[PDB]
């Protein structure tokens, strides 16, 4: 289940995104709620620090902006 | 460790201009992202501007025509220049910086009104 | 956040539903992803026994069917 | 709580079959019962549902052809299958809802060009 993909405390954000999208590929869900899972569920399940940074970026942030912003974690 | 402090806030007339500046400890090129949020009484934190390292600045739709976000590496400061200010712009403004976590300043008050 | 409403092991299903919809009404989300939250997230966050029961009901079960089915817990 | 399916077997296309699910104790105490199926290599699919006081709900692939009923006299849950197709081949499980969900071990239903 996609709701079980949570970024580990040491896990790099790129690997977490990879697992999140891999499990995202099998999820049985409409394309709008999959867009909500990419935009919002990904942020909610990140580890604490990278979650703080990702929330700080506000709305509309791309996956590349999100990956650059968390590279200091 | 990471220190941020906003400044440049005050009381201005409608249609005026103001320049907020966020002082950071160390060099600003070390941060992977910085930006600006604002909060008005009773309203939840609103996103204003963001700059992520290597990327173009992104600004909110309510500010896009009037505000600019910049980085001054000489003064190690993050600037938000606000122009054509409106009463809706009255709020406390916070800068944030992204390193190992997100760090925030405590904010500076910006007040646009028909007085002064 | 709606994703943090999880039914406790002691909690009756009705109280959990009440909290889930209360937090759901303040959530900023489209109406279809709210339909996914009602249909799928509500089931996913139920306690073990009632979660097993709710998954057994299959797709499309109304909230009245879901509430009746779990009243034996 | 113990459940056991029965009534499954081998039939030709277009045939009919009636599955029955025997329960220990009284069947009227369960708050929900129903039918699932699993085909080789395919994930468990929902077939039928009965919630206490509610109408029967059936899957779209079976709605015209299957019916689900409950017999309190024999304490059994019946699924009548008609107009059978080869894609209906699967192991069928009944479930009952009380303090948790209980399942039977399933009964095999096979539709093929057989004798």
């Amino acid at each position: 289940s996609i709701l079980d993909i949570r970024q580990g405390p040491k896990e790099p954000f790129r690997d977490y995104v990879d697992r999140f999208y891999k499990t995202l590929r099998a999820e049985q869900a409409s394309q709008e709620v999959k867009n909500w899972m990419t935009e919002t569920l990904l942020v909610q399940n990140a580890n604490p620090d990278c979650k703080t940074i990702l929330k700080a970026l506000g709305p509309g942030a791309t996956l590349e902006e999100m990956m650059t912003a968390c590279q200091g974690v | 460790d990471v220190q941020l402090q906003e400044s440049g806030g005050g009381l201005v007339q409608a249609g005026g201009s103001l320049r907020l500046s966020c002082a950071a400890s160390g060099s600003i090129s070390r941060f992977n992202a910085m930006g600006w949020w604002r909060q008005a009484p009773g309203k939840e934190r609103e996103f204003v501007a963001r700059i992520v390292k290597g990327f173009d600045p992104v600004l909110a739709d309510s500010v896009k025509g009037r505000f600019t976000i910049s980085i001054d590496s000489a003064e190690n400061t993050l600037a938000l220049q606000m122009n054509r200010l409106k009463p809706e712009d009255t709020a406390v403004y916070y800068c944030f910086a992204a390193l190992d976590t997100a760090y925030w300043g405590q904010g500076t008050q910006v007040t646009v009104s028909s007085a002064a």
